[PDB]
């Protein structure tokens, strides 16, 4: 894993963009200020605690690495994206409304682009009485 | 579209037959009311009378079970593409290993084999059947899922353990002395209370309830004994079945409780969104930074899924409530030092 | 004066008939007994020896039953005029068409020919009678508002599904291998545990706790398995009814909590306000805006009120926490925020 | 000193005697020990076996309770000035006219009389005693304060009536279909069931779980429909005493929790100093104004009591709770008003 | 190494021992079922009939038990070193004073008589071990822990006093009632119901739904009285087992919530903090106060941890809502007045 | 509903006052500003939120039409007035008494003038023990 | 009860020390600032509603006379005493500490002065196990 | 305890440094703003009334002198600490974790020093499954 340990090392130093090798708030959000996100102290906060495992206050070289080495389709993962799409389940059936799905995306929660919901309506077959089946969503984004 | 058309028929079936709701109940009920007949059919033909109406109209159970068991297992092998996982013909063969499948198709063999001996008629083979006849019963059992009824009922009678315990420890107690001195106040005038044994044997249908009337108390003290003991451990017997009725009706109204002020939309809502963030994210450093961060709060979003399973109760709302009292408090007290420093 | 009367005593008869409340229950109260004590010299009359007085008395009750219902009959359709939707020929029409007041006129034109058979006294006509006379139940069915009691069963059934679905079964299971046991340990010992069938018999009746007698274990390996299982199917047979007595009372506690805090004045008053103001408006520009702005408050009283129609529960009292949670919030970070705009 | 403690002493007993609380109880429980033994021992002297024995012993305890009732009522009226407003001769007089007191001294000299009779030994006079000796229950009557376990039962049944009436109706429709059917399977087959008054009579027995076992049905079609409409009448037919004992439990643990959380306190402190400012104020202009407001602090504080008199439900905290969240609300709001003038 | 394995293993076996939790819990259970098999083979010896194969199989039990608790005995003595209270000859010797273990060792002794007693088989000595049987129940009676049932039954019993009582003296009232109207009514058609003992008879197993069936009415009208007076006693007499397990039911949830939401966390890191404070602390004068302040600081939490025993309800949340509201009251009421000041 | 549909493009023109075509919370608060009513932010909010069903935030005049076409006589509003009448009914015999009713439209929610109350009192039967069918005020005010 | 009325008037006159006829809060707290007490308007308000039975605002002559008629000593008012010294008394045996209430007298509500508790003790017979029947406490304060 | 009482007394002349004889919250405040821990206001509160009984406000001499006498090993105490340390047993087997009960000690409460921590952890036998029977630091710290 030669490149991506090398990837990761090259994203680690333009996070930290210096040699102390740990993450703090204010460089973490600066990261995201360069961009115009303008995060908040308790993002960071929360960013910072979910890579560390220590409780040290920041993130270490390691701390990112194990973070960046697990795998996004895990077990545990698909069940909880699996219940997350069933709480707007109906009847119990496992039938989710596409017009439904697309307001409480755009009203809920950060808000999805209009253009980036229709495109998650268009990623399956939506068609069928207005429902899209959430398990082929939830393989979909389980895939990796 | 044909194809398609073919995946949805198999996933509708799915759900009807795995994952019953609404007119799948109805469904499951016309067959768990299908082994019931063939129960009541069974149980009337040990019956020397009707051994031989109930004979030939079992047999045709037989062969109705059969067939339309083997047309459900046909179509559940068939189905259960709706997850995909089990499509192809290694994805059957794992289907098929279910302990429910393997089950069903063990009494679907024993069902085929049953009426084949029949047909054959064989003495020991006969006697197979009158014995195989049973395991209809597996279909009665294979009903519920992940035996449900088992694991509920172990969960109210553990939660109750102590006064489960408690109340049997006292009414056995009770029973036993009751027992004992009507047998005392009765081992002689009474031909039935000859022996201990006896007595208890009363004292246990007394108590229970039962009241068969093979031993009842003749001498008007031992009928005394009877009726205030009867009081007492008529109580105490009775308690378990009150004490878990009133468990069920308790944990039923919890589960509903929560299940309307449960917490899954804003969690939810907040990890599809990350998640589609990271699906459409997977400058160029500028862009794996996004998908970083997005892959991260999709993983923040499951976690707090995850803390979320535990149900609601007293501890969650008493800790949202604590946490915006000292929210609010810190904020409160920085304006009035702010304040301050204005005035100073 | 006169008409406004008539109109009064009127509405006063239909409250008592369709609503009652207090001492419109003890009329019903009355019919109640008297179909009740119909249905009584009827079951008496069955029994030939009481059949000679029994018939005589039970001939009263016809016709004063008659007598009564047929008034009654009379004064519901001369009342009903409170709502004065069934005022008028066609109102009355309207009115006798109801599935309760045509079950009523059926049950009232039933009884009149059992009077008019019993004085015709034909054979066929009599033992048409004979079956006619359980009619008067429709009038203790008709007691009942719309079935309010097998809703509320149902419900609670409903509810408590689960439990039901799984007590029924586990004892179920108990029962028949108890039953099975016993016979196996007494197939031989005992003659009336002769067929399995005996020994199922002998458990629906044993673990039901009514215990006839005829049937009970006589060896003492019997009576020890009989004891055991007697206990542990007891308390299943026995759950039912204790699940269903709690999730009554808990049905009946949270409705009478519901009750005490029921959201219905502020906007019962906001409705009622803008109506009227509505119905008021109903410079000449300025009062149609004035009329259109009254309108849409009383539509919008209206929806906060079908809102309000779902039950409190800790749903609404946790929404409304957090929403002043959040208006406090808000509120006092703004206030920081503009003082500290004040120090720059 | 000496009238002090005469004054004591007559306090202690009338608590002992109409307000008990500890040791008064296990007075209480001997008197009730000794009328239970009385109702025993007549019961027994009914039996013409014991009559003999039965009869001498009952004749103690009427001599023993006479004693003992005399010596009571002696010193409830002596007693009795605890409050002060019994003492002196008219206030015996109206303390006598009590209805429990009146009761209680007419059983008195029934006793009285019932001795006196068995002394003579008259036949009209033994046979009245033989019907006056129920008389001594009245003194188990008595022991009820106020009827406040007939106020207990009628308040949860009333709050509970439509389960109570929607369960019995359901269960009387169970039955009376359950002894039908069994009367049509079973009317010529089994010579008990030959008439639907003995259906009705088997099917009461057999839903209510007595199970007498005078009728039971034989034929096997009767066995299977009595079992399961068993099944649902005796759940239909337990149900009202689980409704009822759930009711019980529930009101009781509402109870407690009330009164753990009374709000008392306050309002008795605030009640108790300024009626004690008036007492002691009852220039003299200044003391007459003080002391009209020192009345009028006492006459809210009383109308306070009175509100608090309503047990404390989810009305009241959610009461309390709104109020602070509107002060707060209009505080902060000010606040904010007023620093926005500031910056103005 | 060897001595601390040693205490190790003499922890861990007064632990299974005393607190048993998870497997010590099964061998408890093997110790229960051994005694209770020692109760049923001496109960089946009492019958003449098994009395010879019983014998022998509950001589073996003898000695098994013996050999077993006598074990038991010498491991739990050697154990109950945990809390090193025990430890040294003194320490075991007052340990042996315990109820239990005194209890325990009685019981050795007498099972060691009996097996000697069986050896010698004396007349009055096999009569005494007739006698002596039932101390293994001992066995079963140390089984619970400072009587955890009793207590608990009592709780319950006693919280609910008010409506087992009323519920029992309504039954009452229906039984004697019920039992005399049958009695009128039967007196003469019916020679069981000779006497009022005998309708009494009939009248307690009635309601109790015992239903012997020894008595049973004959006359019609007595079996309506019956059936009307049992639905009504039957209700009151099965209402104290619903009262009961309600309240049981209701307890494990109260205990439940409050487990979930106990008040241990801080007080309790606290109150170790400040005593490893003042372990530590037991310029020089500086460290003395210092010393002081931290014993303080450990009784203060002491103080608020015996403050938390009492379980959290109603009154906790309110006392802490109440709390909160008026510290953030007078802050906030205090900014307003500074913010005035510096108006002025 | 030539004549209908006319004077709701009137009422319209008058609303907006301009030819945006959409009705903005500033301009409903002035209408009734005019008239010195002193309109709230969230009463503007909840204005406009009850014409419009697509959350826009104005009122178009599809939606305004749409809103003033419908029958104020519906038997759902005949219910909830029923209910809301019945809110104070004592002893569930169908009766609210006059001084009573006066007193709670008096004191609770938008008080309403005396003399308008007073025409409520009169607009019915109001004698017969102090008691007025609420059921005769929901005919009356259900007959549009 | 000529000379009742006359004080009542005189009582009025000092009360209101104006022509007006109404009280109003400001004279009420007036009149007990002259002698120091500094009282509330909430104080103030619900001394205006307990006299009033319209919800004017103001203390009308008549009012005050129906206040100043009626008697302390009522059934009522006696039982609601006779329970507010209960809600202090231990076991159900109807008994009260002198040194308990005393704390509870000084502490809790509006505090009195220590000689004016001490008064409150000695009204009575204390002694007994130092409890004090409180009836004799409510047959003491029901005598007007 | 001639040796004691003196100590004790030399102990209450360095708390007051005064002949008041009484205990203010502001010289037991300052008493350790020498050492410069900063109490608080309630701190020293519930420090004053944790000594005397009376209710003055002050901590008299005699108070001190029956704060100091009583003696820390007490059953009640002995139990509260007992039941403070079972308050984090796992299947109620009586065990505590040696690094949960360093993590719990260092964040929950007033955090305890990491060396501090660490000898509570070698005051006893830590080894055994890294479980600690928290009765032998029960007994270390009842001794007195
Ligand atoms: C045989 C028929 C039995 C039928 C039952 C017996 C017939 C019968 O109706 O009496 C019961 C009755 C009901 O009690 P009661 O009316 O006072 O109960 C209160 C009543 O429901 C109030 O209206 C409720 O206030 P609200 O509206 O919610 O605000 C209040 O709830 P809450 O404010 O406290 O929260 C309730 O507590 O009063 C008796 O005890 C007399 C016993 C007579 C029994 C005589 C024989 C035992
Ligand atoms: C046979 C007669 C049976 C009658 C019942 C048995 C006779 C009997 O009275 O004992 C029961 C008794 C009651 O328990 P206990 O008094 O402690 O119950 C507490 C008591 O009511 C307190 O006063 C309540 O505090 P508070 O005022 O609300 O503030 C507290 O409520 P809460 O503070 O926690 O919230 C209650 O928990 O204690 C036993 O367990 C001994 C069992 C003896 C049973 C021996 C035989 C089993």
């Amino acid at each position: 894993t030669e490149e991506q340990i090398a990837e990761f090392k090259e994203a680690f130093s333009l996070f930290d963009k210096d040699g102390d090798g740990t993450i703090t708030t204010k460089e973490l959000g600066t990261v995201m200020r360069s961009l115009g996100q303008n995060p908040t102290e308790a993002e960071l906060q929360d960013m910072i605690n979910e890579v560390d495992a220590d409780g040290n206050g920041t993130i270490d070289f390691p701390e990112f690495l194990t973070m960046m080495a697990r795998k996004m389709k895990d077990t545990d993962s698909e069940e909880e994206i699996r219940e997350a799409f069933r709480v707007f389940d109906k009847d119990g059936n496992g039938y989710i409304s596409a017009a439904e799905l697309r307001h409480v995306m755009t009203n809920l929660g950060e808000k999805l682009t209009d253009e980036e919901v229709d495109e998650m309506i268009r990623e399956a077959d939506i068609d069928g009485d207005g429902q899209v089946n959430y398990e082929e969503f939830v393989q979909m984004m389980t895939a990796k | 579209r044909r194809n398609v058309k073919y995946r949805r028929v198999q996933n509708y079936l799915y759900n009807v037959l795995e994952r019953p709701r609404g007119w799948a109940f109805i469904y499951h009920a016309f067959v768990f009311l299908l082994v019931f007949g063939c129960l009541i059919l069974s149980v009337f033909s040990t019956i020397p009378e009707h051994t031989k109406l109930a004979s030939s109209c079992l047999l045709i159970l037989e062969f109705v079970m059969i067939v339309v068991f083997g047309l459900e297992f046909i179509i559940r092998i068939w189905s259960a593409g709706c997850c995909c996982r089990y499509r192809g013909w290694q994805g059957r063969l794992r289907f098929a290993r279910k302990p429910f499948c393997v089950i069903d198709t063990i009494v679907l063999i024993a069902s085929i084999a049953v009426v084949s001996a029949k047909t054959q008629g064989n003495i020991f083979a006969t006697s197979a059947l009158r014995s195989l006849r049973f395991l209809q019963i597996l279909r009665m059992v294979r009903m519920d899922r992940r035996g449900g009824t088992w694991k509920l009922l172990g969960s109210v009678v553990y939660a109750h353990s102590k006064e489960l315990i408690t109340a049997w420890y006292i009414g056995f107690l009770v029973l036993i002395f009751s027992s004992f001195l009507v047998y005392l106040v009765e081992k002689d005038a009474n031909k039935e209370f000859s022996t201990y044994a006896d007595a208890l044997w009363w004292g246990t249908i007394t108590l229970t309830t039962i009241g068969y009337g093979d031993k009842t108390p003749l001498t008007w003290l031992g009928r005394l004994l009877s009726a205030g003991f009867a009081l007492l451990g008529i109580s105490f017997f009775a308690l378990p079945a009150g004490i878990l009725g009133s468990g069920f009706a308790l944990k039923v109204q919890e589960q509903h409780r929560q299940k309307h002020f449960e917490k899954r939309r804003n969690p939810a809502a907040n990890l599809i969104q990350c998640v589609w963030r990271s699906y459409a994210a997977d400058t160029p450093p500028l862009k794996t930074v996004i998908r970083a961060i997005r892959i991260m709060k999709f993983h923040v979003a499951k976690r707090k899924f995850k803390e979320t399973l535990r149900p609601y109760d007293v501890k969650d709302v008493i800790e949202q409530y604590s946490a915006g009292h000292l929210d609010m408090l810190c904020r409160i007290k920085s304006l009035q030092t702010r304040v301050d420093q204005i005035l100073g």
